[PDB]
């Protein structure tokens, strides 16, 4: 398990350090929508800050389930219930959390256990996928992981309004890769010296 | 747990397929059987019925008197792979010293074999192939002189950084194949596996490769098939300055370990574009030569 | 016998008179994926019995100078009944398929129909006539629906391919002197061991008529073609929302 | 343990942490319909993992002052998913229910919730306030949907019976203190071996504060609630078109 | 053929029910055995937890110290039978003679139980019950004379030609059991079989019969179950000419060989209508009495 | 916290089928991965500098 930058939004030096976690809070109780990603390792995104996408940018193919998993760190006195769709490929982003739980889900509960676990099932047409990119090279897609309110983000007086959950990558037992090739990304600019 | 009884009788499940057809062996061609007259009624093997979709299956033993001939003559010329296991031109990269094709001293050639009809051809009278492959590289100027020239040839399988000029951090190879060879050199000749996503190369492939509007611009999305993107053939000089010398590169595929299936009917017209079957459309030939009349030869 | 056969699959029966046998595509019968073949993880459905019957799609009209129409599949019913539901909702898709082709005329009526099934039938332009522009077929002519698509040149038929080395795909022949139909069964034909329904048509079926259609006036001139088909040992996978296309 | 749980059918799971173990209405699990109680003579369906699964229908916010709400099965799923695709497309219908409940809050909240299932549960009118008119409840009443209905005399139930003797019917308590879910676990319950899922309702929810919300001020003030259901051993029969309503 | 094994151990089919409770035979009450003083911790059978949905299980000799009692008290009075098996009104037919109610001599009564309350509230405690019938025809005129007069009952199933006068055709009773009995005679009995199309009789039902739009006109048809619909019972006067004497008729019904299931809350309110579960809803009142303070008797 | 993987596989969390997978994991291997030539150093020899 490696941290997840689900929250890739921020680029400044003095704001780096908020891109490892996201924020949940008190809302209307409405099924409000809270992140989305993507779910291929090896493509520019969100996962390329794992060593499993680190490890995937060298090779072109790859098989198996990926897992993810979501720790909260709120305060001890703070409940909520949160619903994790994953959306298999071929169908465009949710629209609200009716048609989101249609996909594969797992409701989670806030707890003495600070963390679930959302794995994400291989399912494909194909043994193996090819690296896709923009472009017409995109129907070996994966699917899009959306993460909705439940009921709420309940908090008694005395206790932060405003919590914040890290999210963990990795990969599965099944999991494999192939065909080896240089990684995209070249670490130098001059002559290193 | 089963309890009811078109449950427990079902049918459902089974994976199995049911083959109406067996594979024999055939080292030579058939033998011819002694046969004589026969003068009786109910029994015909010289008619037929085309209707059903099956050949008509009467032999010379049946029609005609024939002699006993003990036929000998082999049918291995006819497999996949003696058909196929022969080298053609599938490309050709031109590397001039002025001009604006590659002004640069570097190319990269995208690898599919659709661009000459030679091959082509032969190539889809099927759907789908399974096969290694072999590639050789006969290097030389126009003039056909051989000359000392260094040059390297890289692999860069989809996903990797394209060069982009001929002093490109790329050309390290840390993990990419490469070849360097010298012109006064044999031809490189490397080895290729079988590389598909899937269980096979198909020649054709009737669908888009995503959802959403079909517009204008998204059009040319038809007959494009991801899984035969096999990546990019990169070739340049070596050298920190421009060569002395304008070179052409061939190369030449043998096919090996062959399987298909599918076959489909061979093309009769003029080939325009590249998986592209498309044909002019107001300049249709037949597919033989033609006569003045029916009853003259 | 032979000529007259009976056809019953699900809740539908097809009872003919002037059968010709069946053609069994590539001499196999439909059958579920295996376990060593699957590479999906989930648990895939097979409805059985509400998707395994037989739709009727639609009907056209055989002239003296027709040239001839093709139907993609399964493109004809991604929009027919539970059928059509289950391939909008899921992502993957597997199975064959059992075809039957009605035409019938009078002992006083001649002409032939060339019925074959061509897999992975993707369809040429004519490139805009000299052949110096690049074109592709638009939608209408690359994934026509229910309502088929009727052939410009019939003798290339469309993809620069010769109609008289047809024969080598699975086929019959309907000639109104001997028979009235014709089936084909057809099983599951692709090189992955399950795709989209939606955005991959696996083969197309192609009627030509070979021998113009022929009778004398006061005969009746309306004679319709029907194409009547049903899905075998359809499985379904990778749940999600309905899309439209 | 007891208090923590996880229910996982189909492609969905769910998970809780203050849990109250499981009832099982009148002690007996769903099942198939046997063959010497089955009339119809057609094949039925058995779709399996595409309607087997948890569907969440929408969330109610909980305040000082509300009465309650009633939900009516299978009218909420008559137009959700494969499951609704069935129903429509199909005359016949059998089914049990796996109903989870969810509504959580903080250590400083206070109330109970009493959820409890009712079958064949008519709603009656209120009679023109004086008990001389002949009325009827509308179909927003009747059959309000999967949006639910409101009560409106809760004491009564709408319907003339007393609520301190509802729990007679499978029921569970939700009071804050202790639990934030409930599970009630229902066979399928007829005097027939199928019917309709669209005219017929076989049972309805019901979810009455029993204890009101309490709260200091400073404290969150929205507590929603929220139903998940999931259908378990579905048949279907007597295929046609689909009929809207 | 089953050869996937997602098929071969497939439990789709389990037709039989697991029942997780068993019946347990019970002529008497239970004993009461003996107990003692307890002083330990980690075993409290006074607190529970209601919030699960079960009876709290704490019994008399976990709580307090008890004797030994050898309890012989019968259940045998609670039983459905003992319950249901007791006669009560359900229907009455007036034939007056001058009136606008019934002026002709005869009369047709739709047969529903659901028109007198106290066998409608006993009815109604339950969802389905199957039985049999036992009715009972109490003839009288309205000072409660006995006076020799002769009367015909006809059972009229539904689809039967409802008679129309008292000269109607249908008295001929071909097919249909009819009663004829003098007022002088004892009342008539007669015993009826269970004649639902389906299982059980139901008293509620949430549907409607038909499809369609479902408008004003069209919006009685909530509740109501075809399935209760038992035909009619029509009463006359034998003669060609009109009677001498006016005549009330008391049906009395009781039932035997029960069976119930699903039972139910019992009415607390008012009754209006038949069939109708609607209550007068701004005059609601309490299920029992009330008092001035909860700390005062 | 405990700083272990969570180790909930497919079969607890989703309804599957049976997978017979023959996919082999020869490539990842270090030898593999290791054991392709590049460029680490050039030397540069001029006639005037
Ligand atoms: C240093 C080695 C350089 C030589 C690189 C040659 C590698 C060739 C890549 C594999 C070729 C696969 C054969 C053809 C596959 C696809 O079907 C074609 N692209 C069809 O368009
Ligand atoms: C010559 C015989 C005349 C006596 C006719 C009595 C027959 C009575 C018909 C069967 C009664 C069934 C008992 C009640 C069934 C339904 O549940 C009720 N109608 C409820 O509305």
């Amino acid at each position: 398990e490696t941290i997840l930058e689900v929250n890739n939004v921020p680029t400044n030096a003095t704001s780096l350090m908020e891109r490892l976690r996201f924020p949940v809070s008190a809302q209307a109780g409405k099924g409000e929508l809270c992140a989305v990603f993507r779910a291929d390792p090896g493509r520019s995104g969100p996962w390329q800050s794992t060593l499993l996408g680190q490890l995937c940018g060298y090779y072109t193919q790859w098989s198996g389930s990926l897992e993810v998993t979501f720790m909260f760190t709120g305060s001890f006195m703070a409940t909520g219930k949160m619903l994790i769709a994953y959306t298999p490929p071929g169908g465009p982003l949710p629209k609200d959390r009716a048609t989101a739980m249609l996909g594969t889900h797992v409701i989670w509960d806030f707890g003495l256990q600070s963390s679930v676990t959302l794995v994400i099932p291989w399912i494909s047409n194909t043994h193996y996928r090819a690296h896709a990119r923009d472009g017409v090279f995109d129907y070996y897609t994966t699917g899009l992981v959306s993460i909705w309110y439940q009921t709420n983000y309940v908090v008694p007086i005395g206790a932060p309004n405003t919590a914040y959950i890290i999210a963990l990558a990795a990969a599965q037992k099944n999991f494999t890769m192939k065909l080896c090739k240089d990684a995209s990304d070249i670490l130098q600019t001059g002559t290193i010296q | 747990g089963d309890r009811v009884a078109d449950v427990i009788e079902s049918s459902i499940g089974d994976s199995v397929s049911r083959a109406l057809t067996r594979a024999l062996p055939a080292p030579t061609g058939q033998d011819t059987q002694v046969s004589s007259h026969r003068l009786d009624t109910g029994k015909v093997p010289a008619l037929q019925a085309a209707e059903i979709g099956a050949s008509s299956n009467a032999s010379d033993e049946s029609m005609i008197e024939t002699r006993c001939v003990l036929n000998s003559h082999s049918t291995a010329e006819t497999t996949l792979d003696s058909f196929f296991s022969r080298a053609g031109l599938v490309g050709e990269i031109d590397l001039p010293l002025e001009g604006t094709t590659n002004p640069n001293g570097y190319a990269n050639w995208d690898i599919d074999i659709t661009g000459y009809a030679q091959m082509r051809r032969k190539v889809e009278l099927f759907t789908y192939m399974r096969f290694d492959a072999e590639f050789t590289f006969v290097a030389c100027t126009p003039t056909g002189q051989v000359v000392p020239q260094l040059l390297q040839y890289m692999f860069v399988p989809p996903g990797a950084p394209e060069p982009d000029s001929r002093e490109s951090l790329a050309w390290q190879t840390a993990t990419n194949p490469s070849v360097f060879v010298k012109l006064s050199d044999p031809p490189a000749q490397v080895s290729v596996p079988f590389m598909s996503p899937a269980s096979a190369y198909q020649w054709f492939y009737d669908g888009y490769p995503t959802f959403g509007e079909h517009k204008q611009e998204k059009d040319l999305e038809y007959g494009a098939c991801p899984n035969n993107m096999m990546g990019t053939f990169s070739v340049r000089t070596v050298g920190t300055s421009k060569s002395k010398y304008p070179l052409v590169i061939r190369i030449y595929m043998r096919m090996k370990h062959v399987r298909a299936w599918i076959p489909r009917p061979m093309r009769n017209q003029n080939y325009l574009f590249k998986a592209n079957p498309n044909y002019a459309g107001n300049f249709i030939k037949p597919t033989g030569a033609s006569r003045t009349a029916i009853t003259t030869l | 016998s032979d000529r007259v056969a009976q056809l019953t699959i699900g809740n539908s029966t097809i009872t003919t008179q002037e059968a010709a046998n069946i053609i069994v595509g590539y001499g196999e019968w439909p059958s579920y994926c295996s376990d060593s073949d699957a590479t999906a993880v989930d648990k895939p459905t097979r409805p059985d019995v509400s998707v395994n019957r037989f739709y009727t799609l639609d009907t056209k009209l055989w002239e003296k100078s027709s040239k001839g129409w093709y139907w993609k599949f399964p493109d004809v019913l991604t929009e027919t009944g539970v059928f059509g539901q289950n391939a909008q909702f899921h992502y993957l898709y597997r199975s064959g398929f059992c075809i039957h082709v009605q035409c019938n005329a009078s002992k006083f009526h001649q002409g032939a129909l060339l019925v074959a099934v061509l897999p992975e039938y993707v369809i040429g332009s004519v490139a805009g006539g000299t052949g110096t522009e690049d074109t592709h077929p638009p939608y209408k002519q690359t994934q026509p629906g229910a309502d088929g698509f009727e052939l410009q040149h019939p003798y290339v038929l469309d993809a620069g391919i010769p109609i008289s080395q047809l024969t080598v795909c699975p086929h019959q022949w309907i000639n109104l002197r001997t028979n009235n139909c014709a089936t084909i069964i057809v099983p599951y034909i692709n090189a992955l061991p399950f795709d989209s329904a939606l955005n991959h048509c696996n083969f197309g079926l192609l009627v030509v008529p070979i021998s113009p259609l022929d009778y004398d006036q006061g005969a009746t001139p309306v004679i319709p073609i029907t194409i009547t088909l049903a899905p075998m040992c359809s499985e379904f996978a990778g749940l999600r929302q309905a899309v439209t296309q």
